[PDB]
RNA sequence: GUGGGAGAGGGUGGUGGAAUUCCCGGAGUAGCGGUGAAAUGCGCAGAUACCGGGAGGAACGCCGAUGGCGAAGGCAGCCACCUGGUCCACCCGUGACGCUGAGGCGCGAAAGCGUGGGGAGCAAACCGGAUUAGAUACCCGGGUAGUCCACGCCCUAAACGAUGCGCGCUAGGUCUCUGGGUCUCCUGGGGGCCGAAGCUAACGCGUUAAGCGCGCCGCCUGGGGAGUACGGCCGCAAGG
C-alpha cells in the first residue's frame, strides 16, 4: 500500500514484444509488465493476446496501489497495439485519454540494413 | 464443392415420433445400410430410458444433443510456413453433425455388451453433463480458448 | 475524399511572409505539428512554397510547433 | 542598357528542433533484445519500459511533387553575407562582333591514398550466433578501416536521355513550373504524357525529334582472345 490514485500508462509496442509500464502523475513508474514476464518467451510475445495479458496483469498490480484514473500513452506500432488499450478499457480503470507520441526522427541516425 | 454451396439433403421424419432429428441420429448408427436394424437399436434404446428414467425419451434425446454441440473449434492453417491452430465460431449445420457423430463414436466405446443399451446410456449421462460424448466436447473447446492466442486471422 | 473545406476558402486576405501571425499559421498545421499538404491548404505552387519557409521560421521563434501528440488512436 | 521574376545552382559563418548512443540522477522489477523459428548478446554491479538532467556526431521529417536548379558529377532544416547561370518585358545601345572546337586548362559520384581532426548511427574485413548434405552466404549479435571535417592526391562509372554543340524549318491535344499581356483568352521559356507529316529493323521517335536540312568536333568498321600484351604518359600506391 502506497495510495497513488490516477496515473500514467505507457504502452511500448514492438514487432518482437509488447510491454506496459505504469507510472505516477509525476512520471515515476510504479509497476511495469512486459510480455516475457507473463510466461511467453519468443515468437509468442508479438501476439495481441500476449499484449492483452501484458496489459491486464499490469493493471492488477496497480489496483493494489489503488490506481483509478489513467492517461494512456502509446509508443510505436506493434502487433496488437489496439488490444492493449482496449484491455485497460475493461480492466476496471477509468481511461482519460489516449495519446500517440510515437518517436519519429526528422532524419538522423542512418538506420541499419533492415529499414 | 467448387461451383455452389450444394443443397443439403432433406430427410423423412420418423414414423413414430416424427422428429427429423431422430432420422439423422439413426442414419449415423446404420452400418452397411441396415436401416431396419439401426431403427430397432434406437427404439429399444428408448424403452430403456422409460424403465430406468421417469421421462419421455424424445425430450431426453434432444437435451442430450443440445448439450454436446460444441460452440467452439479449431481449424488448421499454414500461416507463414507453420501450422497455426485457428479457433472459430461453429455453424448450426456443423454443430448438429458433430454431436450425433460423437454420441455414437463414444457410445460404441462403452464397456457394455448390448448395443441398444450402450446408446441408451450415452443419452442419459449426456444430459447430466458427463460420460465421454460430452468429454469429446469439452476436450475440443479446451483447445479453442487454449490457443485463443491466434484468434486474429480469417473470420 | 479530402473535400472537407480548404483553409484558403475559409479565411481572409493575409500575408504569407509575416511569420509572426500565429493566429493564422496554426490553420495550416495538422492535428500534429506537420505542414498541411496542398490538397489541404488550398494554396498554389508558389504560395505553399512560401508558406513552407514561413512556418519553418515561426517554428524557430518558438511560435509554431515542430510536432504535436495525437488525441485518439 | 533599363525594369521585373524563379530556383535544393555554388562558398563562408552561423544557428533550430526530432531521433540515436553514451553519462548522472529519480523511480521500478525480471527480463530485455532478436528470429521463419531460435540461439549468440545485454540484466540482481539491478537491464528493459518510464521522467529529469547533461555530452556528443551525424543527419535534416512534414512542406516535397509524376516539382526546381545546374554544363555534367550533383544539389534539399533556418539565417546572413560573398557569387555563377537564367528567364520575361521595353526595343534603348553596339553593328555580325557569330557556330564549332585537335592538343591544352579546369570541373568530375562512390569507393580508395597521404597528414591531421573527429566518431553518434551504420558498417568491407574480422569475432561469434543459427540455417544447411556443407555455407567460407542469404538471417541475428558484435565490430576495425571507412563513412562526417580540413588541406592535398586519385579521375573511374549502367559519369545513361545508354541520344555532341549550335541555327532554321515541319498539325495539334492535354497536364504542369515560371515571366509579360488588353488575363474565361493571347504571348515567351522549361518539364511530362498522347499524337500529323515524316523516320525507323522493329521497340519506338515525333516543334524537349530518333523528322527536313547546314556547320564543326568525337567515335564504330565480325565474336572470343582484351580493355589484356608491349611501349609510352600519368600516380605515393591502388591503379589510370
Amino acid at each position: 500500500k502506497r495510495q497513488v490514485a490516477s496515473g500514467r500508462a505507457y504502452i511500448h509496442a514492438s514487432y518482437n514484444n509488447t510491454i506496459v509500464t505504469i507510472t505516477d502523475p509525476d512520471g515515476n513508474p510504479i509497476t511495469w509488465s512486459s510480455g516475457g514476464v507473463i510466461g511467453y518467451k519468443g515468437s509468442r510475445k508479438g501476439t495481441p493476446y500476449a499484449a492483452q495479458l501484458a496489459a491486464l496483469d499490469a493493471a492488477k498490480k496497480a489496483m493494489a496501489y489503488g490506481m483509478q484514473s489513467v492517461d494512456v500513452i502509446v509508443r510505436g506500432t506493434g502487433a496488437g497495439r489496439e488490444q492493449a488499450i482496449r484491455a485497460l478499457q475493461a480492466s476496471g480503470l477509468q481511461v482519460k485519454s489516449i495519446v500517440d507520441d510515437t518517436p519519429v526522427p526528422h532524419n538522423g541516425c542512418r538506420p541499419k540494413k533492415k529499414f | 464443392a467448387r461451383r455452389r454451396r450444394a443443397e443439403v439433403r432433406q430427410l423423412q421424419p420418423d414414423l413414430v415420433y416424427g422428429d427429423v432429428l431422430v432420422t439423422a441420429f439413426i442414419n449415423k448408427i446404420m452400418r452397411d445400410g441396415k436401416k431396419n436394424l439401426a431403427a430397432r437399436i434406437f427404439y429399444d434404446a428408448c424403452k430403456i430410458i422409460q424403465e430406468k428414467t421417469g421421462q419421455e425419451p424424445l425430450k431426453v434425446f434432444k437435451q442430450a444433443v443440445e448439450n454436446v454441440k460444441p460452440r467452439m473449434e479449431v481449424r488448421s492453417r499454414r500461416v507463414g510456413g507453420a501450422n497455426y491452430q485457428v479457433p472459430m465460431e461453429v455453424s448450426p449445420r456443423r454443430q448438429q453433425s458433430l454431436a450425433l457423430r460423437w454420441l455414437v463414436q463414444a457410445a460404441n466405446q462403452r464397456p457394455e455388451r448390448r448395443a441398444a443399451v450402450r446408446i441408451a446410456h450415452e443419452l442419459m449421462d449426456a444430459a447430466e453433463g458427463k460420460g465421454g460424448a460430452v468429454k469429446k466436447k469439452e476436450d475440443v473447446e479446451r483447445m479453442a480458448e487454449a490457443n485463443r492466442a491466434y484468434a486474429h486471422y480469417r473470420w | 475524399p479530402s473535400r472537407k473545406a480548404k483553409v484558403k476558402a475559409t479565411l481572409g486576405e493575409f500575408d504569407l511572409r509575416d511569420y509572426r501571425n500565429v493566429e493564422v499559421l496554426k490553420r495550416f498545421l495538422s492535428e500534429t505539428g506537420k505542414i498541411l499538404p496542398r490538397r489541404r491548404t488550398g494554396l498554389s505552387g508558389k504560395e505553399q512554397r512560401i508558406l513552407a519557409k514561413t512556418i519553418k521560421r515561426a517554428r524557430i521563434l518558438g511560435l509554431l510547433p515542430f510536432t504535436e501528440k495525437l488525441v485518439r488512436k
